[PDB]
RNA sequence: UAUAUAUAUAAAUUGAUUAAAAAUAAAAUC
C-alpha cells in the first residue's frame, strides 16, 4: 500500500463512501455523455480503453503496478498457506477481461437506448486492478492445487475459457497460445492428481495428446500415484501416450 | 523329489520351510550364517547351502538350476535387488499354499496337493510343481488346514493316562481347598493380583484305573467329567476329526506366523488369492527368507555360474 | 579356511558335565531342552516364551539376540525365569533392558538375521465387508477404493471374491466353530491393517453330433506348426503345462 | 581414501587401467547387476561400497598387483559428472546420455 | 473352571567325558 499510494502522495488507496457516490456521479457523466460521441461499439470500446489506462497511471505508479510485481504479492500468501488473504488480494488487485467487456456491453446497451451503480463502480475501480493474463491464471490455478480448492479449480478453469476468447488471448501468436494453453492442461492434471481423481487426469491426458506433446516430466506425478495403486492398465495407457514418439 | 532326510539335525543347524519344533530351535540358535576367514568359493558354498536349506529343499540341484531365472524384478532405503533369487520358487503352488498357512511345512503342502486336497480357480490339482498367475484363486479342504495348523489329535491311550493324571491333580487341589479354604483363597487372589460354600461346591473325582478301561472309548468318555472337561477323554471330544478336537493351535505356532504380502488369505474359507509375484521395493522384499541380504548375494552369484 | 562348525547356540548355555555312561547325551540336546524348558504330562512346553500364540494383536517373535537365549517365562505372571545351579527357574539378577526397549519395525520382523522380511497387516473383516459394500452395491471402481482405504487394486479385487466365497460358505452353513475358532486365533496374531477383431465361425450342430466345430480366422504364414522346430523333450528346457481339466501336459 | 560412486553403488563409467602388468576392464553395470569380477575386486568392491560392476583382468594377475591397481583405478581412473559438467562449463542435464528405444 | 504338578525307583545301543557326536535319527502315535 506504501508503495501503491507513491509515498502517500497518492491517496488511491485511502476511499470513502462519500468519494465512492461521488466518483460513481462524476464517471455516470462522464461515461453517459461519452456514449453518443463514437461511431460504433468499437470506438467507444477503444475510448473506455484509453480512460482506463490513462486513469490507472494518473492514479497508482505505472512502474510499481505490473504483472511481476503483483506475481510476487499473490505468491506470498499462496507459500504462507493464507487462502483468505489471496483471494482478498486478487479480487481487490485484478479484474477479469471478460467480465470487464461484458459491463461495457452492459452500459452501452444502458446508455444508448442498482446494477448501473455497479458497472460505473466497476469501470471506476478498474485504476486498482490489473487483468488477469494467463500467467495469472497459472498462479490461481496453483492456489488451487495447493489450497486443495475443487471450487477454485472449477471457477479458474471457467475463467480461462471465456479469456480465451477475449481478443488479448488472440492477440498473442499461435505458439505461444498453445504452450500456455499446455501449461495449464498440465496444473489440471497435477490438480486431479492431488485429489486422487487419476481417472480425470489420464481423461485429460488422452484427450488432448495430439495437440499437447505429453512429457515424463509432467506426469511423473501421475505415474507415481498410479504406481502406488497398482494399476497397470492406466501406466501402460499414460506410458504409451508419453513415449510413442 | 529329494527324500526327506535329517531336516532337523540340530547339528547342521540348516532352517527348514517348517513349524517343526526342533526347525524352530534350529532357527532360534542360528545366530548368523558366519561368512568371515572364508575364501569366495567356501562363501558362496555356505550361502548356497544355508538359502537351499530353506528355499526350495526338496528340489534336485539341476532341476533348480533349469528353474533358477538370473533376472529379477523389482517396483529413502535401498532396494534389496538380490533377496529375489529364489521369489520364481514362490509362484508354485506348494510353496504359496506353505506361505498361505495352510500347511506346517512346504513338504505337508506338496503332499496336500499330491492327495487332492487343493483346488485352482475351482479345478483339482494334483501337482505340486504347478505355477500360480497373479489373480489366481486357490482353497484348500478345512479339514486338512484344520489338521496342519491344530495340534495333534492324542492316541486313547496317551488320553487316557492325561486324564488320570487330570482326576488326580483335581483330587489333589480339591484336598487342599477343603481343608484349608483360607490360604488357598489367599493364594488364589494373590496370583490374581469370602465364603465358606465355595469350598463345599469342590467335589472330588474318582480315580480311574486304565487296566479295566481299556478297549472302551464311550464308556471313559462317560466316566470322565472335570468342570472344565466334560463328559470326553483329552483331546478327544469327538474321536473323527483328524486333529485335537477342542481346537487349540499347534505348539510353536507364533514364531512362524508371517502374513505374505502377494497373497490374501480367507482363513474362514481356506482361501486364498495370489496378488502377484513377490517383488523388491525400497527397504523391503516379499520374498520371506531367514537370511540376509549377503546370504542371498552368494547364491546368487553361485547360480549365476552354476558353482563355477 | 572352512570346516564342519557344529551349530551350537551362539549364545552361553550350559554345557554337559561328567555323564553316567549311559545318558548317551550331546550339548545340543541340552540347549534345545534348556530352551524348551520342562515338558508337561500333556506334552506342553508352559515355561517357554513362544509356545503359546499372541491374542493382543501383536505377533510374538523369536528374539534370540536381544534376550541372549533366555527364552522361559512364567505362563501366567509372563516374568523372565533363568535356569539357576540348584537345577530350578528362577528370577533373574539383572533384567535385560533390551527387551524392553525393543524398536517397533523389530516386532513385526519374522527373523532376526533378515531386517527386510516382515509380515503384513491382516485387514479387519469390518473393512472387508465395506470393500464389499463399495464395490459390488455403490458400483465403485478399484482404483477409487484403492486410493482411498491406501490399498493395492489386486488386494481390493481379491478382497471383492474372497468376501464373495464367504458369503456363500455362510449360506451352505460351511463355516464351522473350528473354522471359526481358527480364523479367530490367526486374526489376533497379527497387525491390523488401519484404513487412516478376427471373424469367427462357430459350426452347424446335428443331433447326435457330440461336439460343435469352431473355426478362427488366421493369416498364412502365421498358422500352422512350423516345419523343422526344435524338440526340447530330451532337453531340461522341456515344457510342461497344465489341460482345462488340471492335467499335466507336454506343450 | 574416498572413491567416486555413481549412485552409491557403481563405478562412473568403464575404466581402462594398467597397474604394473595388470590390466583391469571395469564396466559399470545396471541395479541389482551383481558383483561379476576377479575375487579381490570382489572383496574391495565390497568394503568399498560398490554393488553393481563387471569386469576383466588380463596379463598378470597378481592379487597385490590387482588390488593396488584397482583402488588405485577408483581414485585416478574416474571423473564425476559433477566434476565434467563444471570443467566443461555445462550443466548436467547436458552431459547425461539420452535415452534411446 | 483348576492349571509352572511334584515326588520316587528302574532302566538307557555305538563313540566320547563335553562345545564329540551318531540322533528326531529310530521305535511309538496321529
Ligand atoms: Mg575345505
Ligand atoms: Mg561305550
Amino acid at each position: 500500500s506504501f508503495n501503491m499510494e507513491n509515498g502517500g502522495t497518492r491517496n488511491t488507496l485511502t476511499s470513502s463512501n462519500e468519494a465512492a457516490l461521488e466518483d460513481i456521479k462524476k464517471y455516470r457523466q462522464l461515461l453517459d455523455s461519452f456514449a453518443q460521441e463514437a461511431e460504433d461499439f468499437n470506438e467507444f470500446k477503444f475510448k473506455v480503453m484509453y480512460e482506463v489506462t490513462k486513469m490507472q497511471r494518473e492514479s497508482i505508479n505505472v512502474n510499481v503496478f505490473n504483472k511481476i510485481s503483483l506475481h510476487t504479492y499473490l505468491s506470498i500468501p499462496i507459500n504462507l498457506k493464507q487462502q483468505k488473504e489471496f483471494l482478498r488480494r486478487l479480487t481487490f488487485f485484478t479484474f477479469q477481461q471478460h467480465e470487464f467487456e461484458a459491463v461495457i456491453k452492459r452500459l452501452y446497451e444502458g446508455y444508448r437506448n442498482n446494477l448501473i451503480m455497479h458497472d460505473i463502480w466497476y469501470i471506476t475501480c478498474l485504476r486498482h486492478k490489473i487483468m488477469m493474463d494467463t500467467t495469472l491464471y497459472e498462479l490461481v490455478m496453483k492456489a488451487a492445487i495447493e489450497f486443495q480448492n475443487e471450487d477454485l479449480a472449477k471457477k479458474v478453469w471457467n475463467d480461462r475459457g471465456k479469456f480465451r476468447t477475449t481478443v488479448p488471448f488472440l492477440k498473442m501468436d499461435q505458439r505461444i497460445r498453445i504452450a500456455k494453453d499446455q501449461k495449464f492442461a498440465h496444473l489440471m492434471v497435477e490438480f486431479f492428481t492431488k485429489q486422487g481423481k487419476y481417472s480425470d487426469a489420464i481423461a485429460i491426458i488422452l484427450s488432448s495428446k495430439n495437440r499437447f506433446n505429453w512429457t515424463y516430466s509432467m506426469v511423473r506425478n501421475l505415474h507415481k500415484a498410479l504406481e502406488e495403486i497398482e494399476d497397470r492398465n492406466s501406466v501402460e495407457i499414460l506410458l504409451d501416450v508419453v513415449n510413442k514418439k | 523329489p529329494r527324500k526327506a532326510n535329517l531336516l532337523k539335525s540340530l547339528a547342521r543347524g540348516r532352517v527348514r520351510t517348517s513349524f517343526n519344533k526342533y526347525n524352530l530351535f534350529n532357527l532360534y540358535k542360528k545366530g548368523g550364517v558366519d561368512l568371515k576367514s572364508k575364501s569366495l568359493y567356501q562363501q558362496k558354498w555356505t550361502a548356497k547351502q544355508e538359502t537351499r536349506a530353506y528355499h526350495g529343499e526338496h528340489l534336485t540341484e539341476k532341476r533348480w538350476q533349469t528353474v533358477f531365472k538370473p533376472k529379477l524384478d523389482s517396483v529413502i532405503k535401498e532396494t534389496p535387488f538380490l533377496l529375489q533369487t529364489f521369489a520364481v520358487l514362490e509362484k508354485r503352488l506348494d510353496f504359496a499354499l506353505f506361505r498361505a498357512m495352510f500347511a506346517s511345512s512346504v513338504r505337508q503342502a506338496r503332499q496336500f496337493i499330491l492327495h487332492g486336497n487343493v483346488r485352482v480357480n475351482g479345478v483339482k490339482i494334483k501337482h505340486p510343481s504347478y505355477t500360480l498367475k497373479p489373480g489366481d484363486m486357490f482353497s484348500v479342504k478345512p479339514d486338512k488346514v484344520l489338521e496342519a495348523l491344530g495340534a495333534k489329535k492324542p492316541s486313547f491311550q496317551e488320553a487316557l493316562k492325561i486324564d488320570k493324571t487330570q482326576i488326580v491333580l483335581w483330587n489333589k487341589y480339591v484336598k487342599e481347598a477343603k481343608t484349608e479354604p483360607k490360604e488357598v483363597w489367599e493364594k488364589k487372589l494373590e496370583n490374581f493380583e469370602f465364603d465358606p460354600k465355595w469350598a463345599k461346591n469342590l467335589k472330588y473325582h474318582d480315580p480311574i484305573k486304565l487296566s479295566e478301561l481299556e478297549g472302551d472309548e464311550p464308556k471313559a468318555r462317560k466316566l470322565i467329567n472335570l468342570p472344565w472337561q466334560k463328559n470326553y477323554v483329552y483331546g478327544r471330544q469327538d474321536p473323527k476329526k483328524p486333529f485335537f478336537t477342542p481346537w487349540k493351535p499347534r505348539p510353536f505356532l507364533s514364531p512362524f506366523a508371517i502374513l505374505p504380502h502377494h497373497l490374501e488369505i480367507s482363513f474362514k474359507t481356506c482361501h486364498a488369492v495370489y496378488l502377484r509375484d513377490p517383488v523388491a521395493r525400497p527397504g523391503q522384499s516379499e520374498v520371506i527368507s531367514p537370511f540376509d541380504v549377503p546370504v542371498h548375494e552368494r547364491a546368487y552369484m553361485y547360480y549365476l555360474r552354476n558353482g563355477k | 579356511f572352512s570346516r564342519r562348525r557344529i551349530a551350537y547356540p551362539f549364545y552361553p548355555f550350559k554345557k554337559l558335565g561328567r555323564q553316567h555312561p549311559k545318558k548317551h547325551d550331546t550339548n545340543l540336546k541340552t540347549a534345545m531342552r534348556q530352551f524348551l524348558g520342562p515338558k508337561n504330562y500333556k506334552g506342553e512346553y508352559v515355561m517357554n516364551k513362544y509356545f503359546t500364540v499372541p491374542t493382543n494383536h501383536v505377533p510374538n517373535y523369536i528374539k534370540p539376540d536381544l534376550e541372549r537365549g533366555q527364552s522361559l517365562e512364567h505362563p501366567v505372571t509372563k516374568k523372565p525365569l533363568q535356569l539357576r545351579y540348584d537345577g530350578t527357574l528362577g528370577p533373574p539378577p539383572v533384567e535385560n533392558k533390551r527387551l524392553q526397549n525393543i524398536f517397533k519395525d523389530r516386532l513385526l520382523q519374522p527373523f532376526p538375521s533378515n531386517p527386510h522380511c516382515k509380515t503384513n497387516y491382516v485387514l479387519s473383516p469390518q473393512l472387508k465387508q465395506s470393500i464389499f459394500e463399495e464395490i459390488t452395491v455403490e458400483g465403485l471402481s478399484a482404483q477409487q477404493v484403492s486410493q482411498k482405504y491406501g490399498l493395492k487394486i489386486p488386494r481390493v479385487e481379491a478382497i471383492v471374491k474372497l468376501v464373495s466365497v464367504e458369503n456363500s460358505w455362510n449360506r451352505r452353513n460351511r463355516v464351522s466353530s473350528d473354522l471359526k475358532t481358527m480364523d479367530e486365533t490367526l486374526y489376533r496374531m497379527f497387525p491390523v491393517f488401519d484404513s487412516d477383431n478376427t471373424k469367427v465361425i462357430y459350426g452347424e450342430l446335428v443331433e447326435g453330433e457330440r461336439s460343435q466345430y469352431k473355426f478362427t480366422n488366421a493369416k498364412v504364414g502365421k498358422v500352422g506348426y512350423r516345419y523343422g522346430s526344435g524338440n526340447r523333450d530330451n532337453k531340461k528346457d522341456r515344457r510342461i503345462g497344465f489341460n482345462k481339466l488340471g492335467q499335466m501336459v507336454y506343450i | 581414501k574416498e572413491i567416486p560412486r555413481y549412485e552409491n553403488r557403481t563405478i562412473y563409467g568403464d575404466i581402462d587401467f594398467r597397474y604394473h602388468g595388470v590390466k583391469l576392464h571395469l564396466r559399470s553395470a545396471k541395479p541389482g547387476f551383481g558383483l561379476r569380477v576377479n575375487h579381490v575386486i570382489f572383496e574391495i568392491c565390497e568394503c568399498a561400497g560398490i554393488k553393481d560392476l563387471s569386469g576383466k583382468v588380463y596379463k598378470s594377475r597378481n592379487d597385490m598387483n590387482i588390488a593396488k591397481g584397482t583402488i588405485e583405478a577408483f581414485t585416478k581412473a574416474q571423473k564425476t559428472l559433477d566434476e565434467v559438467a563444471l570443467g566443461r562449463g555445462k550443466k548436467l542435464v547436458d552431459v547425461r546420455k539420452v535415452y534411446y528405444s
